[PDB]
This record gives structure tokens, sequence and C-alpha cells, in this order.
């Protein structure tokens, strides 16, 4: 039943946390692969916690409770990436060139 | 009836997710805002954050077993699975306080090296939500023990089930950006 | 028509006057018919008028709603050929193609006055600048205090002044004269008194006399101790000349916030 | 008794403030003394103050907005008097210490406590009525959302009497509003007036988002909704997605002033440009909350008084959605002159003009709505005709300001000041006064005075074109905003016309008081009997005037758009049901005021560093929240005898007037 859905979301979340922690502590001989694997496993572990824990579904509130999350992801991606790109150009400028 | 408050609380968590994203945008600008103070590698002890990640992870599977027991008709099993996840929630708070107390005594508080100001405003703001969820869990534990698994009590468990699992999703984004990227 | 933006005296101001007028003419093709239809339809189609057509069930037309969407898009598309070629040409921190040895003027905001440093001449002035006509002027603007904005309205663009940050601005005066420059960003109780004069000399011979006049003053700014005395909070400061300045005083204002 | 209060913070030796301090106190004691003389203290309780009814909360939102409109204008007319006097060499009254507290307070009151409660109050009254809902989705949350705004209007008002307000403008810019350049309590009054009102405004957006989506009538889809509900749905999305940005950004300023942190300082690695990035990322989504239900108000009014269907429903609905999406990617236009690159200013400059395209679709759709109709020149219709003329002028100004090349000479000038007084006085204030006249028979049961309504319109629209059209010319000649003393004499004779224009708008607010006085006095003559004075189309006009406090004995079945208009076209439109059922209604709760009472104590204690009262104030909000969870008596059933008596005394008035 639903007991196995919580356990599968619990086993995978352990694997998606030890392996990002193991590469930083060991060193893994490559800083670019570490940053790729940390950001990739962070997104997947979020998607595990949405399906297995929060029980997100398209057929939940007659199409809602899923498109509200998709809209707010786009708002966050507008706010975070947009302000970082604005502040990067403001910090690249205003320097003693 | 009961599904209106559950959906209405989900919209609030979407506003709360935007609320946490402003702190992530503020922290990302002030990563290199160390005014001669310690950086991320000089502060972050990754064995100490690995225990904190597992304590919040153990408190999400424990609440998941409480929601399964709510779908059953066992009154005592909902209380017993709620007492265990309160201890894991208190252990997460008890390690963030100990991490914050070590920095303030050693002179690495928010009033020096304003990268540390953004560090205290993101981990501390996440720690306030877990502290707010701990009071909500403690209030809910005394209503189920007194009135039982009524129709209004079943809605408040599911509203906290959305809230408590959301704080683990934010903590995934917290330890990725702050601790893992900062202490490479 | 003669109010310092419709009658500018700089190349940046002249190219910004045409940018305002071309944008204003493009938007009037859809705003003026919007105003006239607001009054023309209200007068012709009154309830007291019986000769007008009455169609209460008419609420959808493909040949009408297409024009509602197309023409504001086509105005914006013609305004998208602009706002990209002009933003990349009227941007500050971009030198003008003139090649006549641009003069760098270092600008420090205070409370509540303007401090100007001439690094190539070794002259420091308060609330007054001078530069020869038809020559590019390089402005490096910083603040010793809260945020201000360097603005000469008759010469062209403006830029903010921030503490620990070095904004850049290029200006040129096409005609000789004096131009009143103010602060555009509010900075406290003395904000209303932060007004300076920009004297555009007819030639470089009348500019060197102003530099030689400014080095006859007994006041000096050879150290940061005299800088902090001048950086005291004051309002409605007069014109003051300093004969000797520190060779790298502009870096010390930035480095007292960044370090 | 403790903290920074030492009895010298009271502004003595200043006759301008002390008259207005005594004016509020003697005005407030006269207001209290009239209630206890009539014995209406037991009537304000249990019917108005603790009411979870959305019509009662909708009216009281407007009353707060109307009263704050008097204070927010009477200090704005002092600035027009000061700037006219300061020109041509006369340093009169209002010193710069006194003057800088005014436009900071003028900006905060007019944005948050005039325009926001008027927009919310129109949505609180009409949106549950249009969707066939008996109440809002969260009735206790709607009552608590109102009283958090009352905490906001209390802290600004006591800043005039106890301490002082901020001197940094209405957005509290970096370090001038810091702890080393503003060591007073002025910024602390600004912080907690916006934090406590902002957490109650965010709960309003959540409340109306679930009400529109879930509490609709059976048979009404999303594209069969009223156009005002579509505009209110897209406006509440902006409340949910931008007020958390306001909540963080003020709280980040709170940590700088209290804990001495380094976020926006200049010394220890803080970035002062990050605040201006964040305070405008909320700032333009803040102002599109103001203008979107205005578009929904004017869409219903232009359809009602033209006796014609609304032209282009599908074009108007999708234009409102496109405004909501594009509002979050334009916020860089407010600080073009910061020093960003050419690729940053031109990218945000282009998309600021893109959001003008769905605004232009909405303007031309109302023009073709009145293309072949029977236009009745009502007082509320005069605001709609005056809106299209006024908003097109100031809207054309904003797209001109959207170009960064044109923005480099017009930033922080009076051209900017006349831009947004063209689209708020032209847009929001005309929009809120139009819906005030349009829904006055539904709110109170009687119609407003038609003669004084038209006279109040002509003072507002002609008086605007004298007050702010010289400011368009003043922004060209180089005059900047927030200029207090020693203004240039070349700016004289154009500021005198602008100061004379504010006198005509003062008569328009004066004519609003006369319009309300005559209509209340003559409420027995122009009485709305059938519940539909004009030709109604939406489901709100199917109810009685006033609504019967449940608003619907039987929830209607919706088949097409303009369901009440289709019911009258079908023929029956008034059918007495064979039987009634009990109606589940929430109870009036004393909590919400007690939570607000402990928040204005907590808010006042944080400003004056009274830390022992701040703990009691913060714990008072939490214990009352906890004690409002064990209460099982939160709902009750209306008996069928009360429903049948109220419906039978409504259906006979329908039978008297032919139907
Ligand atoms: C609710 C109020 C409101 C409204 C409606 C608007 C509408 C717009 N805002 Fe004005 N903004 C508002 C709130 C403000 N904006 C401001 C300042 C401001 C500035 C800064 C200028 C400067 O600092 O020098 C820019 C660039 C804009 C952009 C715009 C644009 C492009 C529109 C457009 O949406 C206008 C759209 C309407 C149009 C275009 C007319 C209708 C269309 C017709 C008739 C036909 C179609 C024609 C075309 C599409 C051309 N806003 C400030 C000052 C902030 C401060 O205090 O510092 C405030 C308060
Ligand atoms: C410092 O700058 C200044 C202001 O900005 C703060 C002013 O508002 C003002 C006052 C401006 C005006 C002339 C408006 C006068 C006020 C009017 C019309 C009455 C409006 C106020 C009320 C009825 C609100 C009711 C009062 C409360 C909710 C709080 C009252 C609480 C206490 C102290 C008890 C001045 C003079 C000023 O100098
Ligand atoms: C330190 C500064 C900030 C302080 C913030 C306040 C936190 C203090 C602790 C507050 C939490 C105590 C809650 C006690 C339980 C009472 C509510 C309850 O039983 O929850 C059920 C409720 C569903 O409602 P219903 O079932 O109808 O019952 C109505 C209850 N009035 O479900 C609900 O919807 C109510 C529960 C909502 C959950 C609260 C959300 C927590 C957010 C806290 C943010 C903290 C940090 C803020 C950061 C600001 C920016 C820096
Ligand atoms: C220190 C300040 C602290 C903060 C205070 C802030 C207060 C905000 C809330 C104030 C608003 C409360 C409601 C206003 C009174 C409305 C009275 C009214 O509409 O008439 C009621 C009744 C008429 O009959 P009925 O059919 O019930 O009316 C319409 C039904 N939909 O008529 C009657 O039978 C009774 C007669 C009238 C009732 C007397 C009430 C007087 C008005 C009270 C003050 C209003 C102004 C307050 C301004 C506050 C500004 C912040
Ligand atoms: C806006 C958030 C900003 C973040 C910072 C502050 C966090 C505190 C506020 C978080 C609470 C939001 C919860 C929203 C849930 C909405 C959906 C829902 O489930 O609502 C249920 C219930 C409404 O109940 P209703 O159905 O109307 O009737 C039943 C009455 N028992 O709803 C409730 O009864 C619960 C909600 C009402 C109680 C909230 C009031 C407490 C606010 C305290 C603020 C504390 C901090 C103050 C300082 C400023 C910040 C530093
Ligand atoms: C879009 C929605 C509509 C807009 C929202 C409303 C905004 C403005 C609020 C002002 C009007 C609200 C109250 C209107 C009540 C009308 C009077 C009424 O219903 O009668 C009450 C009372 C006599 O009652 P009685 O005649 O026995 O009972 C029959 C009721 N038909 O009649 C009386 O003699 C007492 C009337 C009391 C008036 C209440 C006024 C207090 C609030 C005023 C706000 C500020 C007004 C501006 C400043 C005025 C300065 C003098
Ligand atoms: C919001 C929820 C929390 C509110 C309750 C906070 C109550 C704090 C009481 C602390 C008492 C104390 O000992 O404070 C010490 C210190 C100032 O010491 P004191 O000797 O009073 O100096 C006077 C003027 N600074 O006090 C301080 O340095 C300031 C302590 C308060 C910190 C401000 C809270 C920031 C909240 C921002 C949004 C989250
Ligand atoms: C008859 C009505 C009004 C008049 C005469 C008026 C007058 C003024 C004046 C003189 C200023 C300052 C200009 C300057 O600093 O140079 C100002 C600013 C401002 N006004 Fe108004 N105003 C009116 C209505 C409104 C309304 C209805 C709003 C609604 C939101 C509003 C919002 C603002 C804001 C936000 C500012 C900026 C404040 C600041 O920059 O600190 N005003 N107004
Ligand atoms: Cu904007």
């Amino acid at each position: 039943g639903s007991v196995k859905t919580y356990m599968t979301g619990f086993i995978l979340s352990i694997i998606l946390t030890v392996i990002p922690f193991w590469m930083v502590m060991t060193g893994a001989a490559s800083p670019a692969v570490i940053l790729g694997t940390i950001l990739a496993m962070a997104v997947v572990q979020v998607l595990v916690h949405l399906v297995c824990f929060l029980h997100m579904n398209t057929k939940s509130d007659e199409g809602w409770n899923m498109t509200a999350f998709v809209f707010t992801v786009l708002i966050i991606a507008i706010l975070v990436v947009g302000s970082i790109w604005i502040m990067w150009n403001l910090n690249y400028n205003m320097m003693m060139h | 009836a009961g599904g209106t408050k559950i959906f209405g609380f989900w919209i609030y968590l979407m506003s709360d997710c935007i609320l946490f994203s402003i702190l992530f945008a503020t922290y990302a600008v002030l990563v290199n805002g160390t005014a001669g103070g310690p950086t991320g590698k000089d502060i972050f002890e990754l064995p100490f954050v690995l225990v904190e990640t597992f304590l919040l992870l153990f408190s999400s599977i424990t609440y998941g077993m409480a929601a399964i027991a709510m779908y059953k008709n066992n009154k005592s099993q909902v209380i017993s699975w709620l007492a265990l996840t309160w201890l894991f929630g208190a252990g997460f708070i008890g390690m963030e306080i100990y991490e914050f107390h070590h920095l303030i005594v050693n002179g690495m508080g928010p009033d020096r090296s304003g990268f540390l100001s953004a560090f205290f405003a993101l981990v501390g703001t996440h720690g306030l939500h877990v502290t707010s969820g701990l009071i909500w869990m403690a209030v809910l534990m005394v209503q189920i023990a007194r009135r039982g698994l009524t129709s209004t009590n079943r809605t408040r468990i599911m509203c906290l089930s959305l809230f408590w699992h959301f704080l683990d999703v934010v903590w995934i984004c917290v330890f990725t950006v702050v601790y893992l990227m900062g202490a490479m | 028509c003669n109010s310092a933006l419709l009658d500018p005296k700089g190349q940046i101001g002249l190219e910004q006057r045409s940018l305002i007028l071309t944008a204003f003419g493009l938007m009037l093709i859809v705003v003026i018919p919007a105003i006239l239809m607001a009054v023309g339809f209200a007068w012709k189609y009154r309830a007291s008028n019986k000769d007008a057509k009455y169609s209460p069930n008419w609420s959808h037309s493909n040949k009408v709603e297409a024009v509602v969407w197309t023409v504001p898009i086509l105005i914006i598309i013609f305004l998208a050929v602009l706002t990209w070629k002009t933003t990349h040409a009227l941007e500050p921190s971009k030198p003008l193609a003139h090649d006549e040895k641009p003069i760098t003027i270092e600008v420090v905001s205070m409370d509540w006055k303007w401090f100007f440093i001439y690094p190539e001449q070794g002259i420091a002035t308060v609330n007054e600048i001078a530069f020869p006509a038809n020559t590019p002027v390089y402005f490096k603007v910083t603040s010793n205090s809260v945020m201000n904005s360097f603005f000469i309205p008759r010469l062209g663009s403006q830029i903010y002044a921030m503490a620990g940050m070095q904004t850049r601005l290029h200006l040129i005066a096409n005609e000789p004269g004096t131009y009143d420059g103010i602060s555009a960003s509010y900075s406290g109780p003395g904000f209303s008194g932060m007004k300076f004069k920009a004297i555009a000399t007819p030639d470089r011979a009348a500019f060197d006399q102003w530099v030689a006049k400014a080095k006859q003053s007994p006041n000096t700014m050879s150290d940061m101790a005299a800088f902090e005395k001048l950086a005291a909070p004051s309002e409605y400061n007069q014109v003051e000349y300093f004969s000797n300045v520190k060779p790298d005083l502009f870096a010390d204002v930035i480095n007292k916030f960044m370090a | 008794m403790f903290g920074k209060l030492s009895l010298d913070a009271v502004p003595f030796h200043e006759p301008i403030v002390m008259v207005t301090i005594a004016g509020i106190i003697l005005g407030g004691l006269a207001l209290v003394g009239l209630i206890t003389y009539f014995g209406k203290w037991t009537y304000l309780w249990k019917e108005w103050l603790t009411s979870v009814d959305h019509k009662r909360l909708g009216i009281m939102y407007i009353i707060v907005a109307i009263v704050m409109l008097l204070r927010g204008f009477a200090d704005a007319i002092m600035m027009r008097s000061q700037q006219a006097l300061a020109s041509a060499g006369e340093a009169g009254f209002l010193p710069p210490h006194h003057y800088d507290q005014i436009f900071t307070a003028h900006g905060v009151i007019m944005i948050f406590f005039v325009a926001m409660p008027f927009v919310i109050g129109l949505m609180n009254l009409v949106v549950p009525l249009q969707i066939g809902a008996r109440d809002v989705a969260f009735p206790f949350l709607n009552n608590l959302s109102f009283w958090f705004t009352v905490v906001g209007v209390i802290l600004v008002n006591v800043s005039l009497g106890v301490g002082e307000f901020a001197q940094t403008g209405w957005l509290a810019y970096p370090p001038l509003s810091g702890i080393e350049y503003s060591p007073g309590v002025g910024v602390d009054y600004w912080i907690w007036s916006l934090q406590l009102s902002g957490i109650g405004t965010t709960l309003t957006g959540i409340n109306f988002f679930v009400t529109i989506l879930k509490m609709r009538a059976p048979g009404m889809t999303m594209f069969k909704m009223p156009v005002f509900t579509w505009a209110s749905l897209c406006a509440n999305v902006l409340i949910i997605a931008s007020f958390p940005i306001l909540t963080v950004t003020v709280a980040l300023l709170t940590l700088d002033r209290y804990l001495g942190t380094h976020f926006f300082t200049n010394d220890m690695g803080g970035n002062m440009m990050m605040y201006i990035n964040l305070i405008w990322a909320w700032g333009h989504p803040e102002v599109y909350i103001l203008i979107l239900p205005v578009f929904g108000v004017f869409s219903e009014i232009a359809a009602t008084f033209s006796r014609k269907r609304l032209f282009g429903y599908t074009s108007l609905v999708w234009a409102t959605v496109c405004i909501t999406v594009l509002s979050f990617i334009v916020w860089l236009h407010h600080f073009f002159t910061m020093g960003a690159g050419a690729n940053v200013n031109a990218f945000f400059g282009i998309t600021t003009m893109i959001i003008a395209i769905p605004t232009g679709v909405k303007i031309f759709n109302w023009l073709f709505t009145m293309y072949q109709g029977r236009i009745v020149f009502h007082s509320a219709m005069l605001w709609t005709i005056g809106f299209i003329v006024t908003f097109s002028v100031g809207g054309m100004t904003g797209v001109l300001l959207a170009v960064p090349g044109a923005d480099f000479v017009l930033h922080n000038s009076l051209f900017l000041i006349a831009h947004f007084h063209n689209v708020i006085i032209g847009g929001v204030v005309f929009g809120c006064f139009a819906g005030m006249t349009y829904w006055w028979p539904k709110a109170f049961g009687f119609k407003l005075n038609e003669t004084w309504g038209k006279r109040a319109f002509w003072f507002w629209i002609i008086g605007f074109f004298v007050a702010f059209m010289p400011l368009y010319a003043l922004g060209f000649m180089g005059m900047t905003r927030r200029l207090s003393q020693q203004i240039d004499p070349q700016f004289h004779t154009m500021l005198m016309i602008a100061a004379s224009g504010a006198v005509l708008i003062a008569l328009g607010i004066l004519c609003l008081v006369i319009q309300m006085y005559v209509s209340i006095r003559d409420r027995d003559q122009n009485r709305d009997l059938t519940g539909d004075p004009w030709g109604g189309r939406t489901l709100e006009w199917a109810t009685s005037s006033p609504p019967p406090f449940y608003n619907f004995a039987v929830v209607p079945h919706v088949h097409e758009r303009d369901a009440f208009w289709e019911m009258k076209e079908k023929g029956e439109a008034y059918k007495k049901p064979d039987h009634y059922e009990e109606i589940h209604m929430p109870k009036n709760s004393g909590a919400g005021i007690v939570i607000a009472a402990f928040s204005t104590i907590f808010g006042f204690a944080m400003i004056w560093h009274i830390w022992w009262l701040a703990i009691v104030g913060f714990a008072g909000m939490i214990i009352t929240w906890i004690v409002k969870s064990f209460d099982e008596d939160v709902d009750y059933y209306v008996p069928v005898a009360e429903i049948e008596k109220l419906e039978n005394q409504h259906f006979d008035e329908i039978t008297k007037a032919g139907l």
C-alpha cells in the first residue's frame, strides 16, 4: 500500500544525501563534476519528496495543487536567476577599472 | 469542507517557498561578502551537518507513519508516531542552536563579516519554521489525546503533513547551496 | 520648448531629445485614437440618440479583435528596433568617438555637497566644475555617504552615486556657458541645497586660467585628515578651491568602505 | 514606561503637529462619545467588529480607506503649499526635518492604507456575490486580515503623536534608513507598519484564491466567470507571489537596525544594491494589484450602462493573465540609472513595453463595448469615460519612461511624479470611486445622490489636469522630486498652477462628503426595492438590497455568461423555491481583534525598545492563536423559518413592481 511509497522515498533520500556528502569530503579529483552531481541529486531528491512524501498529483484538485507549484517554480526561477544576473552586472561594473 | 483548508494551506506554502527563495537570492550575492572574516570552508563542519540532514530526514518518514496511522483507527499509534518525530525535530533545533552558539562566542556573529549575516538569515529563518512547526506539533498532540481523531483533527494533521515535509524540501536546498557548495 | 531637455546643450542630451520625440510620435498613433473613441462613441451612441445602431448581442468579431492585438504589437516591434540600438549608444561608461583627449573629473558625494577632484591638474573644488567646450568629460562618481545621483539636466544623462562603488559617466558640452547641476536622488535634510554649476569655457585657454585660479587658494587636501574635516555634515556650502590634493584621493574614498 | 520613551519624544514646541494631535484626540473622543450616547457599543460588537461576513468586512475596509484618504491628502496639500512658498525666495514653514516626514508618510498611507484597502474592500464585497458563494472560503481569516490593516493605520497615526515617521521616502532606501544615518525611531515606525499589515495582506490573497477556484456556483466554469472575478483572481496571484518578497526585505532591514547585521551597509561587505533589487521585485507586482480589479470594475460598469454585452471576453481574460506573468520580469525599470550594463537595461526596457500590449487590448475592448450600445450617462459611467482619457495619457508616459535612454534624463523628476499620479488618480482612485457608486445600492439598500456624484467627478478630472500636468513640464526643465527649500525661481509660476490644482481636488473630496450626507439623509426616497437598480448582468444583482446575510437561499445554477441577464432573457428570473434547507454559517469570533490588539502592542514595543512588552505582545498573539483551536463552536445552522421570512419579504417587493 502506501507504506512502501514512504519507504521507497526514504531509501532513495539516503542515497541522494550520502553520495553528495561523500564527494566533497573525499575530494573526487574534479571540482566541476562535484558541482554537477550536487546540483543534479538535489533536484532529484526534491522530486522524490514531492511524489513520495507530499503526494503531488495532477488529478488532485481538478487540475490544481500541481500547476500552482509549477507556476511558483517559474516565479522563483525568475526571482533567483534574474536578481543574480542583475547583481552580477552591477558588481562587474562599479569597479575601479 | 476539509479539503478546502488543505488546498488553502498548500497555496500558503507556495508563498512560503517564494519567501525562502529571497533568502537564497540574498545569500548568493553575499557569498563573497567576507570583510576579512572566515569563509565557508573555515566554518562548515560537514560531519556536523550530515547528522542534521538525517535528523530532518528521520522526522519526515516518522510523520509519514503517523499519517498512515491516521488512515487507520488507532488513536494511540498516532500519538506514538508524533512523539518520535518531535524528538527528531528537537534534535535538529538543538544542533542549530549549538552551531549558532559556537559562532557567536568565537566572534563570528551576524554583526561581523556580512556573509555571516546572510548565513544567519537563511539557516535561522529555516530554524524558526521548524520551531514554529514544533509548537504546532505539540499543540496538535494534546488535541488528539483529548478529543480524538475527529474530522477537524484529521485536517490539522494533513495541514502539518504538508508543512513538515516542506521544511525537509527547503533543507535540501539549504545544505546544497550553503554547506556543500561553500565547503568544497 | 526651451526647458533644458527640449533645448539641450550636449550631444547626449540632443540624442536623448530625439529619442523622446520619436517615442512620443510612435505612441500617439494609438493613444490619440483611443482618446477620440472614448468621446466619439460616448457622444454618437447615447441613449437619447435614436438614429444610432443598437446591437446588444454583438460581442465578438474576428476582423476587429485582430486589429486590437496587431497594432500595439507593431508599435512595440517598431519600438523594439529602437530601445536596443539607442540603449547601446546612449549608455554611460562608454567613451564618445571624438578623440580630443578627454578630461577625467572625479566626483565624490558628501553631506550635503559635491566634491570634485581633478587628478590630471591636481585641483579640488566644491560645488563647481569647469571643462572646455566640445571636449569629452570623464566622470568617475562615488559617494562618501548615502546614495546620491549626479545630474546635469542640460548636458545629458545621470548616474547614481554609491558608497564604495565607482560609477562612470561620459558627457560633452556643445556650447559654452554655465549649466546648473543638481542631485537627483534624495539624501537627507540638505538634499535641497546640493546644487552645483558646470561652467563650459569657450576654449582651453579660459579653462587653464580657472585651473590656475584654483591653485592660488591657501586650502589644501593633501591627506585624509583634511578630507574628513571637509566631510563634516553641512548644508548650503559655497564654492571652495583646494590648491593641493592627494595624488590618489579617489581610491581612498572607495577603499575606506571596501576595506 | 521603559525603553526609549522619555516624554521628550512628544513633538512639543511645534504648533503644526500639536494641532493635528489634538484634532485626532478630540475628533476621536467625539466619535467615542456619540456611540455611548446612542448605546451602539453592543451593536458594533457582534455585528460589525467581530463579524466574519464579507459584506461587513468589505464596507469597513473602505471606511478605513476613506478616512486615511483624508489624512493622506491633507498632508499632500501642505507640500503643494510649501513648494509654492519656497519658490521666489521665501523660506516659510515646514523645515526639512518636518518636511521629509510628510512624503514618506504620504507614500505609505496612500499605497498601503488608502489604495490597498479600497481594492480589497471592493473585492471583499462583490467577488463572493458574483460566484454564487454564500461567504468567503476562510471567514475567520478574512476578519483577521482586516484587523491587521487597522494595526497598520494605528502605528502610522501614533508616529505623528508619540515619536516621528521616517525621512527616507516611502520605500526606505539603504543606508539613509540605516542605523548610523537614521538613529531615530522613524524607520522603526516604517518597518512595523508594513510587516504587520503585510502579513494580513498576504492572508487576503490566499483567502480569495481558494474562494474563486473552489467556492463557485455549480455549472459556472472558469470561462463563464464574471470579468471582475477574473481580474480579482489574477490580482490575488500577485498578492501571494510578491508580499513574501516584501516580508523578507523589510525583515532584512530589521536585522540591520536591531541586531547590527550587514546586509545593505557599505562597510562590512554588505550590498546596498540588493535592497533596491528586492524592494522593486515586489514593487511593480505591488502596483499591478492596484490596477487589475480596476480593470474588472470598469469592465462591469461599461457593460451595464451601455445595455450591451462585453466585447471580447476571451481577449480580456487572456490579457489579464498576460499582465500577471509579465509583472515579475520588469522590475529593473525603476532603477535604470544604477549603472547596469547595456544588455541589462535594454532587455528589461523591451519587456516593460511588452506589458503595455495587454493593457492596450483592455482599453480598446471597452471602446468597442460602447460601440453600438445605449450609453446612459450615470455618475459611475462618467468615471469610466474619464478613465480611458486619463489612463491613456499617463500610460503613454510610462512607455516613454520604459526606454532607458529617455529614463536617464527623467529619473526621479516631477515627470516621474506626474506619471504615477496620472495612472493611480486616473486609474485606481477613479476606479475605486466608480465601484463605490456602482455597488452602493447593493451594499446599503439605497442609491447615492446623482447630482453631487457628477459634481464630484468634474472637480476630480479637471482638478487633476491643473495639479499634475504642470509637473509634466516641471520634470522637463530639471526639477527633481522631494525638493523642500530654496527652489529655483524658474520653477515658480508652474508650481503655483500645480498648487492651485490641488484646491480643485480638495473640492472633489468635499463633494464626496456632501454626496454621502445627502444620500444618507434622503435614503427613504431613492430606495432600491428590487435589488437591481440598473440593468444588471452578474449574479450579485439577483439578490436583495442589502443581501440577506447568507446572500442565497438556494445557490443558483449557471449555464452561460451573465447568468442574471440570461435569467431575465429566459423569462422567469424570480422563482420561489418549494422548500428551503438549513444554511451552514460561521459564527462571529472575538478573536482576530485580540490577536490584533496584541500585535499593535508588540509592534509598539519593538519600535521603542521595550523588550519586556515585546515578549508579552508576541506571546499574546501566539496564545490567542492556540486558544482559537480548542473552540468547537465555530459554526451554526440558520433555521428555515429565518430564511423563509427573509425571502418572503423580498419576493413581494418583486411582485409590487410588475415582476
Ligand atoms: C498602479 C500604478 C502604476 C501603473 C498603472 C503603472 C503603469 C506602467 N508603469 Fe509606472 N506603473 C504604476 C506604478 C508606478 N510606475 C512607477 C514608475 C515607473 C517607471 C520609472 C520611470 C522613472 O523612474 O523615471 C517606469 C519605467 C514604469 C513603467 C510602467 C509602464 C511601462 C506602465 C504601463 O503599464 C502603462 C500601460 C498603459 C498604456 C500603455 C496606455 C493604455 C494603452 C492604450 C491606450 C493603447 C495601446 C498603446 C500602447 C501599448 C503604446 N513605472 C512609479 C513610481 C515609483 C516611485 O515612487 O519611485 C509607480 C508608483
Ligand atoms: C520569530 C518571528 C516569526 C514568528 C512567527 C510565528 C511562529 C510562532 C509559532 C506559531 C505556530 C503555533 C501554531 C499553534 C497551532 C494553532 C493552529 C492550528 O491548530 O493549526 C491548524 C490550522 C488549520 O486551521 P483550522 O484547522 O481551521 O484551525 C484554526 C486555528 N486558528 O493550520 C493552520 O493553517 C495554522 C498553522 C499555520 C502554521 C504557521 C506557519 C509558520 C510560519 C512561521 C514563520 C517564522 C519565520 C518568519 C520569517 C519572517 C521573515 C524573516
Ligand atoms: C482608536 C481607534 C482604533 C481603531 C478603530 C478602527 C475602526 C474600524 C472599523 C470601523 C467601522 C465600523 C462600522 C461602521 C458603522 C456602520 C454602520 C452602518 O452601516 O449602519 C448600520 C445600521 C444600519 O442598518 P443596517 O441595515 O444594519 O446597515 C447595513 C447592513 N449591511 O445603523 C444602525 O442601526 C446603527 C447606527 C450607526 C452605527 C454607529 C456607528 C458609528 C460609526 C463608527 C465609527 C466610524 C468611523 C471610524 C473610523 C476609523 C478610522 C481608522
Ligand atoms: C502571512 C505569512 C507571513 C509569514 C510570516 C508570519 C507567519 C505567521 C502567519 C502564518 C499563518 C498562515 C496560515 C495560512 C493558512 C490559510 C489556510 C488555512 O488552513 O486556514 C485555516 C484557518 C482559517 O479558519 P477559517 O476556516 O476561517 O475558520 C476557522 C477558525 N478556527 O486559518 C487559521 O486560523 C490560521 C491562520 C490565522 C492565524 C495567523 C495569525 C498569526 C500571525 C502571527 C504573526 C507572527 C509574526 C509577527 C511579526 C512579523 C514578522 C517578524
Ligand atoms: C462599495 C461599497 C460602499 C462603500 C462603503 C462605504 C464607505 C463610506 C461609509 C459611509 C456610510 C456608511 C454607513 C451608511 C449607513 C446609512 C444609514 C443607515 O442605514 O441608517 C442608519 C442610521 C439610522 O438608522 P434607521 O434609519 O433607524 O435604520 C434604517 C436603515 N436604512 O442613520 C443614521 O442617521 C446614522 C448614519 C451613520 C453614518 C455612518 C458614518 C460613519 C463612517 C463615516 C466614514 C467617513 C466619512 C467621511 C467623513 C465625514 C465627516 C463628517
Ligand atoms: C489630490 C491627490 C494628490 C496630491 C496633490 C499628491 C501630491 C503629491 C506630492 C506633492 C508628492 C511629492 C512629490 C515630490 O516629492 O516632489 C507626492 C508623492 C507621492 N504620492 Fe501623491 N498626491 C496625491 C494623491 C496620491 C495618491 C492617491 C496616491 C496613491 C497611491 C499617492 C502616492 C504617492 C507616492 C507613493 C508618492 C511618493 C512619495 C515619496 O517618494 O516619498 N498620491 N504626491
Ligand atoms: Cu514598475
